[PDB]
RNA sequence: UUAGGCGGCCACAGCGGUGGGGUUGCCUCCCGUACCCAUCCCGAACACGGAAGAUAAGCCCACCAGCGUUCCGGGGAGUACUGGAGUGCGCGAGCCUCUGGGAAACCCGGUUCGCCGCCACC
RNA sequence: AGUGCAAGAGCAAAAGAUAGCUUGACAGUGUUCUUCCCAACGAGGAACGCUGACGCGAAAGCGUGGUCUAGCGAACCAAUU
RNA sequence: CCUGUCAAACUCCAAACUUACAGACGCCGUUUGACGCGGGGAUUCCGGUGCGCGGGGUA
């Protein structure tokens, strides 16, 4: 910018978003890579590998696509990244892949974090990965109970509208069910 | 030479332009090569680890084997069979 | 293709020029080669530019030189349009000649030596310590100024 | 395009530059909040060598805690024009920082795809003198 | 000493200061001289061109702007031209002042490494070229053979 | 790709600036602290929970060359330098011819305000 | 800027700074380069492994002392494990 | 802003050229066995000059 001498950050490091030291050692383990990413709204889980022009995407699933299997609540929660983590997980199965690592990009490695949802979903769906379970959250948490009891505290619906006043980590269990068996794109 | 260390008149060779300064790009140091292939020895200045003799920068070798992730390279000193021990960071497919 | 003749010794000259000029069949003053004209060929000659003389023949001068100068890869056999018939693909040395210089074939292919044995240049050639422009006898020539040479050492 | 644009306060640093404390206990009670040590950097004359030491504390406020200081703070003081920063801060006072911007400073201070403010969308000092005299006071 | 010792260009560029101490101050006095209030504006330009790569000692230089210079006083202290030396005497040069057993001489002065062609001097004058004779007698002082160039002047 | 995620090359992509864009779907700013988690002090950040509002930031889209960069035309320049050769010149320093290569600065005019890969998606 | 010390080089979500924790400055044994270009030569040095035991980290992973190139010593004899 | 100069221990640039590997042509080798492997025997470790490039030195 300044000068000839001017040194400029690669592009994905100017964007602020790829850590590149980190990248490096996750492609050390030379295994698939379990892509954990969030949005204000929805949660994104894909398994990349690397590729000659840049990597690829063997199999993913987005906290959206996840009513398409019955899903009648918010996306932006721990259930629902549990739950988009054994969906990507299985497409991944499917797709041939057996083992990956996981990479939570610029996220903060906090316990029982929804990237670690993520990857106990993906662990749950067969995949194998490098793990600690006590860093993961206690399943109730994963179904969503935090939730339940926060509306407990009522006086107001937690959810403006959406479905049920009290919330249901019961759905969670059904749908994780029905993920368990069968159904298209899996 | 004043003295015989390594990097003895390495100034020029172990030194990046200005632009490519700053920590290299991981996709080359993760690259795969297979025993047979040519690859061209050029050590990265902004990766320290994996490296080689500089007098050995600008050989080309026959990867052959690997030892740990680094791999094993036989290159010809002058006359001389010799093995290299480096990694991908500081190698590149010939052709 | 181009006529070569080694016009300087070897005596001083460099060996990595003395050994192209082996590796173009010429090692003796006053031996001349015939070649292509190609990249790989180019190079060579231009390393050679200056300890001979070189250029593109006449289709007559060539069959001049090679009646009088040409050999079989081994013996004294004169190679007159006999011989040339009776051993080659062509009918005579005209037929050779074009060949060559058609770059179709070469010497060697036809169980000819590579060199022309030349000699010394009648009435002397133009000194060795200049090239063409400057009036000496070093360097790329004319098909004229070749000619003139080749013929002189017939 | 308003209501996202318009100013608001944005902490609120309260900070004593002593040379060596027991003034924390003060600065708790006139926020609300605990205060921070204040180490120092570099060997001084002022028998200040101590590279890691206490020398003074802050406290930023945030939210209403910062209201309810500035809501007695901004009275004491008279002060304004020019001693504005030229991204509409103001500094006054014992000393009393007040960090104003607009909606969208986040983008500014997170981890992921952050971004700097374009001088645009940044805060001028009369931009904020107009916000602040706007509410229980004068400018100049 | 002589210019013998010193004129040729066959050593390597020694000017690295952060590496020569005791270097002597240079004796040239001005590098600008005359009008250095006024810009070039002036009809007629004449210039000193150096015929061959010499070096030449600060000493040569003083000598030969001084000669010139001092002599231009055929205009007056305060007349109108403007006189340049353009050359500076970046060059150290040294002498082995024990034999030749630890040989590197020791710093004795600069000088000034000329290219043939460059020009040493250049003068701004109204057509009024007493300047073609100072430098008669500056290229006098000087190691060179030299050439009197006129560049914007065709008041022949 | 009517806004997304992971990247390769790592300024042709930087710096600066203009214009445009969200009615159910996306990204955001945004709203909010019972929880998992968090600030040597602050739910600022991190983390979690969520849609009342907004397209003003960001972002995506279209575009501008003033600076920085990449490449090209013409000029500089076949100049500077140089591999091979010479009973060519010069007191010498050094130069010249033949042969094979061939620059930098700078000026003027174009180019460049990223390209490409995988996945997902009215 | 800083990174213990020459000089040159490397480094920015770090190789720097702060905090916390930890003792891999670990035992054993090798591969290779270097010492000694080419091209034989010891001590020493480095790079990269493996076996075993550990530290930290969610994990990939990092740790074979200090970012890299100086800081080193045979046989005999003694002490030591 | 304008204007005057430099670098063996400067570099936004940058040759000729030197060099690793590969293919092509050439030349060479398969009764003259190359390339290479193993072994026997040395001499040798005062060099000198021209040319190009040098570093020191008034030379
Ligand atoms: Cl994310
Ligand atoms: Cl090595
Ligand atoms: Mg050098
Ligand atoms: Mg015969
Ligand atoms: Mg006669
Ligand atoms: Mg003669
Ligand atoms: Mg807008
Ligand atoms: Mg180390
Ligand atoms: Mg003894
Ligand atoms: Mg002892
Ligand atoms: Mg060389
Ligand atoms: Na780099
Ligand atoms: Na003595
Ligand atoms: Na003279
Ligand atoms: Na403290
Ligand atoms: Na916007
Ligand atoms: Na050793």
């Amino acid at each position: 910018a300044t000068g000839p001498r001017y040194k400029v950050p690669m592009r994905r490091r100017r964007e602020a978003r790829t850590d590149y030291h980190q990248r490096l050692r996750l492609l050390k383990s030379g295994k698939p890579r379990l892509v954990a990413r969030k949005s204000n709204k929805h949660v994104r889980a894909q398994l990349v590998t690397l590729g000659p022009n840049g990597d690829d995407t063997l199999a993913s699933a987005h906290s959206s696509d996840l009513a398409e299997y019955g899903w009648e609540a918010p996306t932006g929660n721990m259930p629902s990244a549990y739950l988009t983590g054994l969906l990507a997980g299985l497409r991944a199965q499917e797709a041939g892949v057996e083992e990956a690592v996981l990479d939570i990009g610029l996220n903060s490695p906090t316990p029982g974090s929804k990237v670690f949802a993520i990857q106990e979903g993906a662990i749950d769906a067969g995949l194998d990965i490098p793990h600690n379970d006590d860093v993961l959250a206690d399943w109730q948490r994963t179904r969503g109970a935090h939730i339940a009891e926060y509306d407990e505290q009522l006086e107001e619906p937690l959810y403006s509208g959406d479905f049920d006043a009290a919330d249901l980590p019961e759905h969670f269990d059904e749908l994780r069910e029905t993920l368990l068996d069968g159904d298209i794109e899996l | 030479p004043s003295s015989n260390g390594p990097l003895e008149g390495t100034r020029g060779k172990l030194k990046n332009k200005p632009r490519d300064r700053g920590t290299s790009p991981p996709q080359r140091a993760v690259e795969e090569f297979d025993d047979g292939e040519k690859v061209h020895l050029k050590i990265d200045p902004s990766v320290p680890n994996g490296r080689f003799h500089p007098r050995f920068d600008g050989q080309t070798g026959t990867v052959e084997g690997k030892q740990g992730d680094a791999y094993k390279v036989d290159i010809v000193d002058g006359g001389k069979e010799k093995t290299i021990i480096v990694t991908a960071a500081h190698l590149r497919r010939q052709e | 293709m181009h006529a070569l003749v080694q016009l300087r010794g070897e005596v001083n000259m460099h060996t990595d020029i003395q050994d192209t000029l082996e590796m173009l069949n010429i090692h003796h003053v006053n031996h001349c080669t015939l070649v292509p004209e190609t990249d790989a060929y180019r190079g060579m000659v231009a390393k050679v530019n200056d300890f001979v003389a070189f250029g593109e023949p006449s289709q007559e001068t060539l069959e001049t030189v090679l009646a009088t100068r040409a050999e079989p890869l081994e013996g004294d056999a004169d190679v007159d349009d006999e011989w040339v018939a009776e051993h080659t693909d062509y009918d005579d040395i005209s037929g050779l000649a074009f060949a060559l210089l058609s770059e179709e074939t070469t010497l060697r292919e036809q169980g000819l030596s590579p060199t022309l044995r030349l000699h010394p240049p009648r009435g002397g050639h133009d000194g060795v310590k200049h090239p063409v422009k400057e009036g000496g006898q070093l360097g790329k020539h004319d098909t004229e100024g070749i000619d003139d040479l080749l013929e002189a050492m017939r | 395009f308003h209501e996202m644009r318009e100013p608001r306060i944005e902490k609120v640093v309260v900070h004593m530059g002593i040379g060596h404390a027991n003034a924390e206990d003060i600065l708790g009670e006139i926020t609300g909040q605990m205060p921070v040590r204040t180490k120092a950097k570099r060997t001084v004359g002022e028998f200040d060598i101590r590279e890691g030491d206490p020398i003074g504390a802050k406290v930023t406020l945030r939210d209403e805690m910062a209201e309810e200081f500035l809501q007695t703070a901004l009275p004491l003081a008279e002060l304004a024009t020019s001693q504005f920063d030229d991204t509409g801060n103001f500094s006054f006072g014992l000393d009393v920082t007040v960090n104003l911007v607009r909606p969208g400073y986040r983008v500014a201070k997170r981890d992921k795809a952050s971004r700097s403010i374009p001088t645009k969308h940044r805060l001028n000092p009369a931009d904020a003198v107009a916000f602040i005299e706007s509410t229980y006071d004068v400018e100049v | 000493k002589p210019g013998a010792m010193y004129r040729n260009s066959s050593k390597p560029a020694y000017t690295r200061r952060e590496y020569i101490s005791g270097i002597p101050g240079k004796k040239i006095a001005q590098f600008d001289m005359g009008n250095n209030g006024a810009g070039p504006t002036y009809p007629a330009q004449v210039e000193l061109v150096v015929e061959k790569p010499v070096q030449i000692r600060h000493n040569a230089l003083e000598a030969a702007r001084v000669a010139a210079n001092r002599y231009v006083q055929n205009s007056g202290a305060a007349a109108n031209y403007k006189f340049r030396i353009r050359k500076f005497p970046f060059h150290v040069i040294r002498e082995n002042k024990d034999g030749m057993r630890a040989p590197f001489g020791k710093p004795v002065g600069t000088a000034a490494r000329v290219h043939g062609a460059n020009h040493i001097f250049i003068a701004w004058v109204n057509p009024d070229p007493n300047v073609e004779e100072a430098w008669r007698r500056a290229k006098m002082k000087v190691t060179p053979t030299i050439n009197i160039d006129s560049s914007p002047a065709g008041n022949a």
